[PDB]
C-alpha cells in the first residue's frame, strides 16, 4: 500500500521545457474543438457533442457546465479530467467563498481557483498535469460579463473570443473577422454557430450541438419567489429546439 | 419563538412570528427565523439564532453542491437526513429546534428536528416558546385535506396564537408556501397587526444642541 | 525516456498507454455482454463459459447485485471486478445512509468513473482491466443503463454491448433501432425483453445457445435479480417456437 | 414507552404506543416507534429518540451492506450489530432496544437490549417505562404459539394497561405483524383499547 | 500583588518596581528586579503568578533579541508591544495561560519621544502617560491625576513618584520592600541605585 | 518500486550546480524582458507581455505586475501560474507581519521569506523548483525605495536598474551606459521604456504589449503611491517618449 | 466573571436620509477603576465602519483580524468591500469560533457605494446578523440605549439632525451606565464624506 | 519497448500483469496439493517432500484451521501461504465479532481474494507465491475453493495444485464423471490419498509423507479435523494398493 | 536473467525466484558452521567460532531467549540479535500474560512470519543469518532451523553454515544412535561434538573455538565456552 509517488513527475528538461505540461497540451490539440465569443451584453460558449456511439445519449453527457447561476464552463481534450474538474471547481466556489462571504465568486476568482488545482498537478507529488484547457464565462456585479481562458499549466488569459482544440488555428481567424466591441448577444451566438460549422463534418443540428450563455437573470429559473434582490441565474443552457431555431435564420 | 409547519392537500406551508429577545429585552422586531434550504425546501428554526441560521447554510450549501453531482432536484429526506446527522454528532451543543418543509420529486414533506437529532413526522407541527400556544390552535382547527387557503391560514392563526399570549414572541408573521406544481412562495411579513401608534411628541433636537470638543475629516480613500 | 509507458503520465503524443492497455485486459475473458431497456425494465445478457469440469458452475458469474435496485455486469478479469462490485456496493450503501434515498444508477456511474479517473492521474494507482454496465429501473429516470471504462469515461445508453465482437452486436442493436425509431423495446413484459436480447444476440454472433451459455440479470422498479438456468431455460423454449 | 414483541406459531409481533413527551407536554402523539432495520427484521425503540433513532439507522446501513455481499442477515445477526454499537458506547447512549424478526429456517425470533449493552434472546419481551406496570400481567397471560389474532389481543390488552398507569405512553397502539406472509400494519386507537 | 508603575514625562520613561519576593508566610527576598531589558531603548516591567512571570519576560527579551540580530536594527517601542500583545492575546485561550502583566517603556528613536505601554494578561494593550498593575492604581492614580504635566522632566518624574511611593507606603497593608526605579530615555536604560533616601 | 521514477530535482551535478535550477533558469531566459530601474524619488516596473492577439483582452488584465501590499510590487518572469503560488503566500507574510507588529513589512523581510520558500524546493522534498524570476519594487521608511530581484535559486540581490526573462545581456548594457544615481523618476520611466524597444523580438513596440507601473511619493502629500498603469496611460507615456 | 462587563463599553449606529451615524464611548475600565478615556471603539476598512464592544483584548484582535482579511480582499478582488459583504464577513469568521467565541458585539455601518444604500448591521458574539432598518446597538448599556433609540429616532433624518439623534442617545446612556463614558465619539457618514465629532460629557 | 515484466502494477501491451505470471511459476514449482468436495463436506490433502531422515515425521503440518469449521492448503512459496492465513483468521475474527455467526465460506473466500488482488495493485507490493485451496461446511452446504496469485477464485468440483497438477487434474476429472451422485467423507479421504500418490510421480526423487484434513457435516460435526492414526493408514493402504 | 530481478525483494524472476532472499540465504553459506541436534530428553547446539586476528577474540553464535529456549547463529550476527531479541519478548508475553512457556513449535511459527514480511514490501531487506533454535517444553525437546525465506523446519538433527554438509551426513547416518541418548547429557554433547568435526577442514577445535549449549528435562538452556568445553575436545 501507500502512495510512495512523493516527488515531482513533471521537471525542467534540459531546455526548459517542462515535458509532461507540454505533452497535455497536445492532448488538448487532439480534442474537439470549442469556443467562447463575448459580446456587450452577454457571453457564449459552444462546442460538439461528438458521440462515441449512436447507440449512446447524448444528453446524458454534458459537455457545459454551470459551476455557480453565474458561471459556465466548457472544455477542449480529456473528458473525464473535465469532469472531475468541474466537481472541484463547484465545491471550491463554495468552501473559499460562498461559506466565508455570502456571495457566489467573482468569475476571475473562481478561475484562479481552478487555476491552482491545475497548477498544482504541474508540481506535487506522484500526479500528472490535468489534460484539458478550459474556457470559463461569466458575469459578476463589479467586472461585468466576462471569458477566460485555463491551460494544462495553470496559466489564464481573459479573451474577448477564443476557441481551443482541433480547429482552434482556423477557427480564432475566422473569429477576428467577425469580432466587433459593439456585438449584442444573439449576434454573438450567430458567429458562435458559423465558426463552429467549419469544425463539424457529420450532422450539424441542435442534438449534436452543446451551447451556453451568460446572459440575463431568469427569474423563471430560480424556484422561489419572495425575495426582490434574488433574481434569478445568468447560465442558461439552450435547448436542441432554440438551436434549430437560429440555424434556419443561418 | 413560535413556528409551525402544516401540510394541504397539494403542498405545505410554514410560518414563524418576528421577535428576537435576548432575556427580556427585545433585540429585533423584524427577523427572519425562516431559512431557504434550496428553493423548494424551507426551514423554520427556533433556539439559537447563529444556530439556526448556520446549520441551514452549511446543509444548504451541500444540498446545493449534491444537487449539481447527481443532476436532481433535491429532496427534503436528504435535507433532513444531513441536518439530523450533523445536529446528533454536536450532542445538542447547537441548539438548532428546526421545521424543516418542502416539495421534491417525490411529493411534499413536513418533519420536525431536535438539537439532539431526533426526527419526527407530521401533518401539523409546532416548536418554540409558542409552541403550546400554536399547537392549542392546531389541535383545534385542523382536519385532513385542507385547501392552500384554509392551511395559510390555520398556520398564520397558530403564529399569532404565540404573538399575543407567548412573551417570547411578538411583531409580525412570516409564511412560505411549497406547493407541489410551483414555485415556493415566501411571503415575508405576510401579517402586521402590530404597528406602533404614533408618538406623542416629536424628539427631533435644535441643532446646536449638542456640545462638541473638536471635529475632523476622516479619510476613506488612499 | 521511456518509462511514459509503465506509469499513467503523458506520452510526447499526449497518450496515455497504462490506460490502452487496460482496455486490452478488458477482453482477456472472451466473453460478451449486451445491455437493453425496456417499457419498465432493463436486461443485461452475458456469455456464460465454463471450460473446466472441475469447477462448480454456480460460482462462475460477472453479473452482480450492488444494491436492491442496481444491477452490474462487468467485462475484465474476476479478480478487478470483484474489487469493483465490492466498493460500488459500499458506494451505494453509504449514499443510502448520508442522504436517505437510494443511490441512483447514473449517480453509481459517475462515482465508479470518478474513482477510475483518479487511477488515470495518480501514479501509485493501476487502472481496473473492466468495463462496468450499471442497470436499474431510475425512479427519475426510467429504465437506465450507464457504462463506464478505465479511462474514466461513462455516458448513458439506449442500448451497449461489450467483449471482444462487441461491434457485431452494436450494429445489430443500431440496425434495429434504426427500424423501430425509439429508444427502447416496446415490450410490457420483460420476459419478452430478455427474449428480444437473446435473440439479438444469437443474431449477431451467429451462435445457438443452452440454458449454461448464458447469463442473465433483470431489473425493475425497486427490484435487480438475476435469472436461475431453469428460468433462461424457459426464455430459450420460447424464442425456439416462433423460429 | 410501552413497548413489546411477542413470538407466536407463525412468527412475531412488534407493538408500541405513539407518545413522546419532553416534560408534562407531549411533544408527539403519534410517534411510530416501530423501526425497520430489514425486510423482515424490525425493533422498537425506548431511551433516547435520538440515539435510538442514530443507531437503528446506522444498523439499516450495515444489514443493507451485509445483504448486498451475504444475502439476508439473520435476526440474530441483527441483534448482534445493534448490541456491538448499544455495548461499545454505552457511556454515551441511552437505548433500550427490542429486536424482532421473521426468518424462514428459524421462524419468529425476539432478542431484548436493555440500558448496559447486553443480549437477552425471549419468547417475548417489554420495555420502556411503561412495561413495569405489565410484569404481572404479561407473565400470567403469555402462552407459546399462539394464533395471530390470539397475540395480537394480548399485545392489545397488555399496551392498554402500560398506557393506562404510564403518563409518559399513550395515543394509538401500532403493530407491525411478521410471518412468511410478508409485513402486516396494525394501528388501534383510543375508542377501542381504553375499554378493554 | 508585587507593585508595578509606570510614568512617561517630557524626555523619558520611568518604571518603578517592587523589591519583595513573597512565598507564602516570608519575605524570601528583598531586592528582586521585576524587569528585562528588552533592547536598549526597551524596558519591561513584570507582575503575576510566581513561575510564569519571569518565563514569560525571559521568553519575550529572547524574541526580542532575536530580531535585533536578524535584522541588525531595533524595533521601536509601538512594534514590541504590538509583538507583546499577540503573544498574551494568544496565551488567554490556550491550555495554561502565562498569567502576566507587564509595562513597556521604550524610547521611540525614530520619533524622538518616550512611549508608555501597558498590558494585562488577557493581552489589553493601551498606551498611557501613567499606568500600573493591580492594586497599585488605586493609591496613585488620583495624585497622578492631580499633579501630572506633559513637559515634566526627569526630575520632576522621579518627585512624583516618591509622592505615589509614600502614599502605597501608609495605606497598603503589604510591606513590598520599596522599589527599583529605572529610567528610559534617548541614552538607553539607566538605574536609580538612589531612591531608598532619596 | 516507485524509485524507478524519480527525477531528483534537489541533487548536484559533478561540478556541484543544481541541474533543476539551472534548467528553469533556463525557461525563464524565454519569457518577456521586465525591467526595475530605481530612482531617488521612485521606482519604475516595466514588462513585455510576450505574443498577443487581437482578440485577447487588455483591459481585464495584468499578467507580469502584482500588487503584493500597498508599497511593495513585483514583476514577473517566468510561469505565470508558479508565480501567483509565491505571490499569494507573499501578500499573506506581509499582513501577518501587519498584524503581529502593526507596522508595514520592510521590504527585505518579504523578499527573504520568498526566496527562503524557494530555496526549500532546492534542498528538500524532491518536487520540481518554482520556474520564476520576480523583480521587486517597494518602499519602507529604513531603506526608502529598493529594488531587488530573486530567482529559482532562493538567491535575491539589490540592485539600481535591473532586468529579468529574455534578452537580460542586452538589456543590463544598455542599463549600465545610461543610468544615473541623480535620476529621476521621470527619467527612469523613459529609460525603462527605450531599453524595452530596442531589446524587443518585435517589430515595434505597441501599448497593448506592455504593462507598467510606478512606485511615487505622491507630490502633494508626504506619503507613498503605487500606479499600476491603465491601458490609456501606456499610451499616452509612450507618445511622450517619442515612439508613438 | 463575566468578560463582556469587564472592560466596560458601548456602541451605536443610526440610518438617516443618504447617510449613516455610527457612535462609541471611549472608556476602558478594569472593573470599577477606570484606565483609558481614549479606547476608541469604531474602526474603519476602506468605507465600510465597524464598531466592537465587550472584552478589549478581543476587540483589538478582531479589529487586526478584519484589516487583515479586507486588506487581502482588496488585493484579489481589485475593489474596496462593502458593507454587505464584510457583514456576512463578520458573521462566518465570528461563528468560526462557536464554542470558543470572541466576547463582543460588533456593529457595521457603512454606504454602499454602488447603490448609495445606507446600511448597518448588528451581530451577537457567535455572529447572528441582525439588519434593522433603524438603529443598532450594543455595549453595557445597551438597556438604556434600546430606551433612547426607541424614544428619540425618526426614520430619514438630515446628516446633522442625526448627529443631534445619535449623540443624545449615546450621552444619555452612557450618563445611566457605570461603566461607559469618560468621553464619546460620534461618525457622520455621506456617499463622498464623513465627519467625526468627539463629544463633551461628564468625567465620572 | 520492454520492462513491462520489472514493477508489479505494470499492464504490458496485451494487458497482462507480467509480475503475476511470474509469481504462478513459483507456485508451479510447488509441491502438489489438493482438495475434494464431497456430498457434505471437504477432504483436503498435501504431498510432502522428505528432503532427509532427519526431518520429524507427523511433525511439519503444512495444512490450516481457519476459524473452528475452515481448512486450507498451498503449494508455492510456503511463508506467503501462512501470511494469507492469518489474514484469514483476522479477517473471520471480525466477522464473527460483529455478525455473531461464523463467516460463511463463499463470504470468506472473497475476504482472501479481495486481499491477494489487493496486491496487484501496486508496484510497492509484490504479489502472493501460492495457489490456496480452502473450504468448509457452513449454515447451507458444503464449499471448495481455489485461489490463484491473481486474486481469481471459483468454487470447485476438486481441486488441485503445484508440481504434480495435471495428474491430479485427470483423476479428479474421472471422479466426477464416474460418480455424478456425489462422493463421501470416508470415499473422498481414501481417493484423496489416491491422488496425492498418483501425483507423486512428477517428483519421484524423493520420498514423501501424506497429510489429510476433512470437514464433514456428519463426520466431523461440520468442523475442521486432521486424519490420523487408523483411518490416515487405511487411506494410505487403499493407495499402496493401487499403485500397483 | 539475473541482472535485472535481482534489485529489491518486491520483483519476481521469470522463473519465479526471489533473488534478494537467495542472496541473503548466501550470506548463510559463508558463515562458520554450527550444529543443533536432540534425543527425547535433552537438546544440543554446538557451534565452531571464527575469529579475526590471532588478537581479536571469537565472536559468539549462541543466544539464550528463555529458560526453555535458545538458539545459534550463522550470517549476519546483527540479524540474529534482532531476531532472537524478538524471540526473548514472544517468550515473556507467554509468560507475563498467560503464565505458559512458549511452544518451540509455536516460537517457529512466529520467527516464520516475521521474517516473510520482509520479503514481500518494498523498501525492506531480507534477513541474513540463518537460526538453529532448541527447547524443551510441554512437548519435550525440539530443534527447528530457521532460513531467511521464512521457511522452518522442525528436525531430530541438522547443521548450516559453510561445509554443513559433513555434519549434516554424519547426522543422517547416527539418526538411530543420538535420538536414544536418553537422560545422558555429556554423551549427546559428544555426538554433537563429533558432527561438528565432520565439518572442519581448516583445522581443530581448540578451548576458546569451540561453543555449546544445551537444554533437557532438569536443565535450563544454558552455554558453555572457554575451559568449560576442555572436557569435549
Amino acid at each position: 500500500m501507500t502512495d510512495r509517488y512523493s516527488f515531482s513527475l513533471t521537471t525542467f528538461s534540459p531546455s526548459g521545457k517542462l515535458g509532461q505540461i507540454d505533452y497535455a497540451l497536445t492532448a488538448v490539440k487532439q480534442g474537439v474543438t470549442s469556443l467562447g465569443i463575448k459580446a456587450t451584453n452577454g457571453v457564449v460558449i459552444a462546442t460538439e457533442k461528438k458521440s462515441s456511439s449512436p447507440l449512446a445519449m447524448s444528453e446524458t453527457l454534458s459537455k457545459v457546465s454551470l459551476l455557480t447561476p453565474d458561471i459556465g464552463a466548457v472544455y477542449s481534450g480529456m473528458g473525464p479530467d473535465y469532469r472531475v474538474l468541474v466537481d472541484k471547481s463547484r465545491k471550491v466556489a463554495h468552501t473559499s467563498y460562498k461559506r466565508i462571504y455570502g456571495e457566489y465568486p467573482p468569475t476571475k476568482l473562481l478561475v484562479s481557483e481552478v487555476a491552482k488545482i491545475m497548477q498544482e498537478a504541474t508540481q506535487s507529488g506522484g500526479v500528472r498535469p490535468f489534460g484539458v484547457s478550459l474556457l470559463i464565462a461569466g458575469h459578476d456585479e463589479f467586472n461585468g460579463f466576462s471569458l477566460y481562458q485555463v491551460d494544462p499549466s495553470g496559466s489564464y488569459f481573459p479573451w474577448k473570443a477564443t476557441a481551443i482544440g482541433k480547429g482552434s488555428v482556423a477557427a480564432k481567424t475566422f473569429l477576428e473577422k467577425r469580432w466587433n466591441d459593439e456585438l449584442e448577444l444573439e449576434d454573438a451566438i450567430h458567429i458562435a454557430l458559423l465558426t463552429l460549422k467549419e469544425s463539424v463534418e457529420g450532422e450539424f443540428n441542435g442534438d449534436t450541438i452543446e451551447l451556453a450563455i451568460i446572459g440575463d437573470e431568469n427569474p423563471d429559473l430560480l424556484g422561489y419567489t419572495g425575495i426582490p434582490t434574488d433574481k434569478g441565474p445568468r447560465f442558461r443552457k439552450l435547448t436542441s429546439q432554440e438551436i434549430n431555431d437560429r440555424l434556419e435564420a443561418l | 419563538t413560535t413556528i409551525v409547519g402544516v401540510k394541504f392537500n397539494n403542498g405545505v406551508v410554514i410560518a414563524a412570528d418576528t421577535r428576537s429577545t435576548q432575556g427580556p429585552i427585545v433585540a429585533d422586531k423584524n427577523c427572519a427565523k425562516l431559512h431557504r434550504i434550496s428553493p423548494k425546501i424551507w426551514c423554520a428554526g427556533a433556539g439559537t439564532a447563529a444556530d439556526t441560521e448556520a446549520v441551514t447554510q452549511l446543509i444548504g450549501s451541500n444540498i446545493e453542491l449534491h444537487s449539481l453531482y447527481t443532476s436532481r432536484e433535491p429532496r427534503v429526506v436528504s435535507a433532513l437526513q444531513m441536518l439530523k446527522q450533523h445536529l446528533f454528532k454536536y450532542q445538542g451543543h447547537i441548539g438548532a429546534y428546526l421545521i424543516v418543509a418542502g416539495v421534491d420529486p417525490t411529493g411534499s414533506h413536513l418533519f420536525s428536528i431536535h438539537a439532539h437529532g431526533s426526527t419526527d413526522v407530521g401533518y401539523y407541527l409546532s416548536l418554540g416558546s409558542g409552541s403550546l400556544a400554536a399547537m392549542a390552535v392546531l389541535e383545534s382547527h385542523w382536519k385532513q385535506d385542507l385547501t392552500k387557503e384554509e392551511a395559510i391560514k390555520l398556520a398564520s392563526d397558530a403564529i399569532q396564537a404565540g404573538i399575543w399570549n407567548d412573551l417570547g414572541s411578538g411583531s409580525n408573521v412570516d409564511v412560505c408556501v411549497m406547493e407541489i406544481g410551483k414555485d415556493a412562495e415566501y411571503l415575508r411579513n405576510y401579517l402586521t397587526p402590530n404597528v406602533r401608534e404614533e408618538k406623542q411628541k416629536s424628539y427631533k433636537f435644535p441643532r446646536g444642541t449638542t456640545a462638541v470638543l473638536k471635529e475632523s475629516i476622516v479619510n476613506i480613500c488612499d | 525516456a521511456g518509462y511514459d509507458r509503465h506509469i499513467t503520465i503523458f506520452s510526447p503524443e499526449g497518450r496515455l498507454y497504462q490506460v490502452e492497455y487496460a482496455f486490452k485486459a478488458t477482453n482477456q475473458t472472451n466473453i460478451n455482454s449486451l445491455a437493453v431497456r425496456g417499457k419498465d425494465c432493463t436486461v443485461v445478457i452475458s456469455q456464460k463459459k465454463v471450460p473446466d469440469k472441475l469447477l462448480d458452475p454456480t460460482t462462475v458469474s460477472y453479473i452482480f447485485c450492488i444494491s436492491r435496485t442496481i444491477g452490474m455486469v462487468v467485462n475484465g478479469p474476476i479478480p478487478d471486478a470483484r474489487n469493483a462490485a465490492l466498493r460500488a456496493k459500499a458506494e451505494a450503501a453509504e449514499f443510502r445512509y448520508k442522504y436517505g434515498y437510494d443511490m441512483p444508477c447514473d449517480v453509481l456511474a459517475k462515482r465508479m468513473a470518478n474513482l477510475s479517473q483518479i487511477y488515470t492521474q495518480r501514479a501509485y494507482m493501476r487502472p481496473l482491466g473492466v468495463i462496468l454496465t450499471f442497470v436499474s429501473v431510475d425512479e427519475e429516470l426510467g429504465p437506465s443503463i450507464y457504462k463506464t471504462d478505465p479511462a474514466g469515461y461513462y455516458v448513458g445508453y439506449k442500448a451497449t454491448a461489450t467483449g471482444p465482437k462487441q461491434q457485431e452486436i452494436t450494429t445489430n442493436l443500431e440496425n434495429h433501432f434504426k427500424k423501430s425509431k425509439i429508444d427502447h423495446i416496446n415490450e410490457e413484459s420483460w420476459e419478452k425483453v430478455v427474449e428480444f436480447a437473446i435473440t439479438h444476440m444469437i443474431d449477431a454472433l451467429g451462435t445457438e445457445f443452452s440454458k449454461n451459455d448464458l447469463e442473465v440479470g433483470v431489473a425493475t422498479k425497486d427490484k435487480f435479480f438475476t435469472l436461475s438456468a431453469e428460468n433462461i431455460e424457459e426464455r430459450l423454449v420460447a424464442i425456439a417456437e416462433q423460429d | 414507552t410501552s413497548i413489546m414483541a411477542v413470538t407466536f406459531k407463525d412468527g412475531v409481533i412488534l407493538g408500541a404506543d405513539s407518545r413522546t413527551t419532553t416534560g408534562a407536554y407531549i411533544a408527539n402523539r403519534v410517534t411510530d416507534k416501530l423501526t425497520r432495520v430489514h425486510d423482515k427484521i424490525w425493533c422498537c425503540r425506548s431511551g433516547s429518540a435520538a440515539d435510538t433513532q442514530a443507531i437503528a439507522d446506522i444498523v439499516q446501513y450495515h444489514l443493507e451492506l451485509y445483504t448486498s455481499q451475504y444475502g439476508t442477515p439473520s435476526t440474530e445477526t441483527a441483534a448482534s450489530v445493534f448490541k456491538e454499537l448499544c455495548y461499545e458506547n454505552k457511556d454515551n447512549l441511552t437505548a433500550g432496544i427490542i429486536v424482532a424478526g421473521y426468518d424462514d429456517k428459524n421462524k419468529g425470533e425476539v432478542y431484548t437490549i436493555p440500558l448496559g449493552g447486553s443480549v437477552h434472546k425471549l419468547p417475548y419481551a417489554i420495555a420502556g417505562s411503561g412495561s413495569t406496570f405489565i410484569y404481572g400481567y404479561c407473565d400470567k397471560n403469555f402462552r407459546e404459539n399462539m394464533s395471530k389474532e390470539e397475540t395480537v389481543d394480548f399485545i392489545k390488552h397488555s399496551l392498554s394497561q402500560a398506557i393506562k398507569w404510564d403518563g409518559s405512553s399513550g395515543g394509538v397502539i401500532r403493530m407491525v405483524v411478521l410471518t412468511a406472509a410478508g409485513v402486516e400494519r396494525l394501528i388501534f386507537y383510543p375508542d377501542e383499547y381504553e375499554q378493554l | 500583588m508585587d507593585i508595578i508603575l509606570g510614568i512617561r514625562v517630557q524626555d523619558s520613561v520611568i518604571l518603578a518596581s517592587s523589591k519583595a519576593v513573597t512565598r507564602g508566610i516570608s519575605v524570601l527576598k528583598d531586592s528582586d528586579d521585576k524587569t528585562r531589558q528588552l533592547s536598549p531603548h526597551t524596558l519591561m516591567s513584570f507582575a503575576g503568578e510566581a513561575g510564569d512571570t519571569v518565563q514569560f519576560a525571559e521568553y519575550i527579551q529572547a524574541n526580542i533579541q532575536l530580531y535585533s540580530i536578524r535584522e541588525d536594527y531595533e524595533l521601536s517601542p509601538q512594534a514590541v508591544s504590538s509583538f507583546v500583545r499577540q503573544e498574551l492575546a494568544k496565551s488567554i485561550r490556550s491550555r495554561r495561560p502565562y498569567q502576566v502583566n507587564v509595562l513597556i517603556g521604550g524610547y521611540d528613536k525614530k520619533k524622538n519621544k518616550p512611549e508608555l505601554y501597558q498590558i494585562d494578561y488577557l493581552g489589553t494593550k493601551v498606551e498611557l502617560p501613567y499606568g500600573a498593575h493591580g492594586y497599585s492604581g488605586f493609591y496613585t492614580f488620583s495624585l497622578l491625576d492631580h499633579h501630572y504635566r506633559p513637559d515634566m522632566t526627569t526630575e520632576e518624574g522621579l518627585d512624583l513618584l516618591k509622592l505615589c511611593v509614600q502614599e502605597l507606603e501608609k495605606r497598603m497593608p503589604m510591606d513590598f520592600k520599596g522599589v527599583i526605579v529605572k529610567i528610559v530615555d534617548k541614552d538607553g536604560i539607566r538605574q536609580v541605585d538612589d531612591f531608598q533616601a532619596q | 518500486g516507485s524509485r524507478r521514477y524519480d527525477s531528483r530535482t534537489t541533487i548536484f551535478s559533478p561540478e556541484g550546480r543544481l541541474y533543476q535550477v539551472e534548467y528553469a533558469l533556463e525557461s525563464i531566459s524565454h519569457a518577456g524582458t521586465a525591467i526595475g530601474i530605481m530612482a531617488s524619488d521612485g521606482i519604475v516596473l516595466a514588462a513585455e507581455r510576450k505574443v498577443t492577439s487581437t482578440l485577447l483582452e487588455q483591459d481585464t488584465s495584468t499578467e507580469k505586475l502584482y500588487k503584493l501590499n500597498d508599497k511593495i510590487a513585483v514583476a514577473v518572469a517566468g510561469l505565470t501560474a508558479d508565480a501567483e503560488i509565491l505571490i499569494n503566500t507573499a501578500r499573506i507574510h506581509a499582513q501577518n507581519y501587519l498584524k503581529t507588529y502593526n507596522e508595514d513589512i520592510p521590504v527585505e523581510i518579504l523578499v527573504r521569506r520568498l526566496s527562503d520558500i524557494k530555496q526549500g524546493y532546492t534542498q528538500h522534498g524532491g518536487l520540481r523548483p518554482f520556474g520564476v524570476s520576480f523583480i521587486y519594487a517597494g518602499y519602507d521608511d529604513r531603506y526608502g525605495y529598493q529594488l531587488y530581484t530573486s530567482n529559482p535559486s532562493g538567491n535575491y540581490t539589490g540592485w539600481k536598474a535591473i532586468s529579468v526573462g529574455a534578452n537580460t545581456s542586452a538589456a543590463q548594457t544598455l542599463l549600465q551606459m545610461d543610468y544615473k544615481d541623480d535620476m529621476k523618476v521621470d527619467d527612469a520611466i523613459e529609460l525603462a521604456l527605450k531599453t524595452l524597444s530596442k531589446t524587443t523580438d518585435s517589430s515595434a513596440l505597441t501599448y497593448d504589449r506592455l504593462e507598467f507601473a510606478t512606485i511615487r511619493k505622491g507630490a502633494n502629500d508626504g506619503e507613498v503611491y503605487q500606479k499600476i498603469f491603465k491601458p490609456q496611460e501606456i499610451k499616452d507615456i509612450l507618445v511622450k517618449t517619442g515612439i508613438t | 466573571s463575566d468578560p463582556s462587563s469587564i472592560n466596560g463599553g458601548i456602541v451605536v449606529a443610526m440610518t438617516g436620509k443618504d447617510c449613516v451615524a455610527i457612535a462609541c464611548d471611549l472608556r476602558l475600565g478594569s472593573q470599577s477603576l477606570g484606565v483609558s478615556n481614549k479606547f476608541e471603539k469604531i474602526f474603519h476598512y476602506g468605507h465600510v465602519f465597524l464598531g466592537i464592544t465587550g472584552l478589549a483584548t478581543d476587540v483589538t484582535t478582531l479589529n487586526e483580524m478584519f484589516r487583515y482579511k479586507t486588506n487581502l480582499y482588496k488585493l484579489k478582488e481589485e475593489r474596496a468591500i462593502e458593507p454587505e459583504t464584510f457583514t456576512q464577513l463578520v458573521s462566518s469568521s465570528l461563528y468560526e469560533r462557536r464554542f470558543g467565541p470572541y466576547f463582543v458585539g460588533p456593529v457595521v455601518a457603512g454606504i454602499n457605494s454602488k447603490s448609495g444604500k445606507p446600511f448597518i448591521a448588528g451581530f451577537d458574539l457567535i455572529g447572528c446578523i441582525d439588519e434593522a432598518k433603524d438603529f443598532i446597538v450594543s455595549g453595557t448599556a445597551s438597556d438604556q440605549l434600546f430606551g433612547m433609540c426607541e424614544s428619540l429616532y425618526e426614520p430619514n433624518l438630515e446628516p446633522e439632525d442625526l448627529f443631534e439623534t445619535i449623540s443624545q442617545a449615546l450621552l444619555n446612556a452612557a450618563d445611566r451606565d457605570a461603566l461607559s463614558g469618560w468621553g464619546a465619539v460620534v461618525y457622520i457618514i455621506k456617499k463622498d464624506e464623513v465627519v467625526k465629532r468627539y463629544l463633551k460629557m461628564r468625567q465620572d | 519497448g520492454t520492462g513491462y515484466d520489472l514493477s508489479n502494477s505494470v499492464f504490458s501491451p496485451d494487458g497482462r500483469n507480467f509480475q503475476v505470471e511470474y509469481a504462478v511459476k513459483a507456485v508451479e514449482n510447488g509441491t502438489t496439493s489438493i482438495g475434494i468436495k464431497c456430498n457434505d463436506g471437504v477432504v483436503f490433502a498435501v504431498e510432502k517432500l522428505i528432503t532427509s531422515k532427519l526431518l520429524v515425521p507427523q511433525k511439519n503440518v503444512k495444512i490450516q484451521v481457519v476459524d473452528r469449521h475452515i481448512g486450507c492448503v498451498y503449494s508455492g512459496l510456503i511463508p506467503d501461504g501462512r501470511h494469507l492465513v492469518n489474514r484469514g483468521r483476522e479477517e473471520a475474527a471480525s466477522f464473527k465479532k460483529l455478525y455473531k455467526t461464523p463467516i460463511p465460506i463463499p463470504a470468506f473466500a472473497d475476504r482472501l481474494g479481495q486481499y491477494v488482488q489487493a496486491h496487484t495493485l501496486y508496484n510497492s507490493v509484490r504479489p502472493f507465491g501460492v495457489s490456496t485451496i480452502f473450504g468448509g461446511v457452513d449454515k447451507n452446504g458444503a464449499h471448495l475453493y481455489m485461489l490463484e496469485p491473481s486474486g481469481s477464485y471459483w468454487g470447485y468440483k476438486g481441486a488441485a495444485t503445484g508440481k504434480g497438477r495435471q495428474s491430479a487434474k485427470a483423476e479428479l476429472e474421472k471422479l466426477v464423471d464416474h460418480h455424478p451422485e456425489g462422493l463421501s467423507a470416508r470415499e473422498a479421504v481414501k481417493q484423496a490419498a489416491k491422488i496425492i500418490y498418483l501425483a507423486h510421480e512428477d517428483n519421484k526423487e524423493k520420498d514423501f509423507e501424506l497429510e489429510i484434513s476433512w470437514c464433514s457435516l456428519s463426520e466431523t460435526n461440520g468442523l475442521h479435523k486432521f486424519v490420523k492414526g487408523d483411518l490416515l493408514q487405511e487411506a494410505i493402504d487403499f493407495a499402496q494398493k493401487e499403485i500397483n | 536473467f539475473r541482472n535485472n530481478y535481482d534489485g529489491d525483494t518486491v520483483t519476481f524472476s521469470p522463473t519465479g525466484r526471489l533473488f534478494q532472499v537467495e542472496y541473503a540465504l548466501e550470506a548463510i553459506k559463508q558463515g562458520s558452521v554450527t550444529v543443533g541436534l536432540r534425543s527425547n530428553t535433552h537438546a544440543v547446539l554446538v557451534a565452531l567460532k571464527r575469529n579475526a586476528d590471532e588478537l581479536s577474540s571469537y565472536q559468539k553464535k549462541i543466544i539464550k531467549c528463555d529458560e526453555h529456549m535458545g538458539l545459534s547463529l550463522a550470517g549476519l550476527a546483527p540479524d540474529a540479535r534482532v531476531l532472537s531479541n524478538y524471540l526473548r519478548q514472544q517468550c515473556n508475553y507467554s509468560s507475563l500474560v498467560f503464565n505458559r512457556k512458549l511452544a518451540v513449535e509455536r516460537a517457529g511459527h512466529l520467527l516464520c512470519d516475521k521474517a516473510q514480511k520482509n520479503t514481500q514490501s518494498y523498501g525492506g531487506r531480507p534477513y541474513g543469518v540463518g537460526l538453529l533454535i532448541i527447547g524443551y517444553d510441554k512437548s519435550g525437546a525440539h530443534l527447528l532451523e530457521f532460513q531467511p525465506s521464512g521457511n522452518v523446519t522442525e528436525l531430530y538433527g541438522t547443521a548450516i553454515g559453510a561445509r554443513s554438509q559433513g555434519a549434516k551426513t554424519y547426522l543422517e547416518r547416527t539418526l538411530d544412535t543420538f535420538i536414544k541418548i536418553d537422560g545422558n547429557p555429556d554423551e549427546l554433547i559428544k555426538a554433537g561434538v563429533e558432527a561438528i568435526s565432520q565439518s572442519l577442514r581448516d583445522e581443530s577445535l581448540t578451548v576458546d573455538n569451540l561453543s555449546i549449549a544445551i537444554v533437557g528435562k532438569d536443565t535450563p538452556f544454558t552455554i558453555y565456552d572457554g575451559e568449560a568445553v576442555a572436557k569435549y575436545i
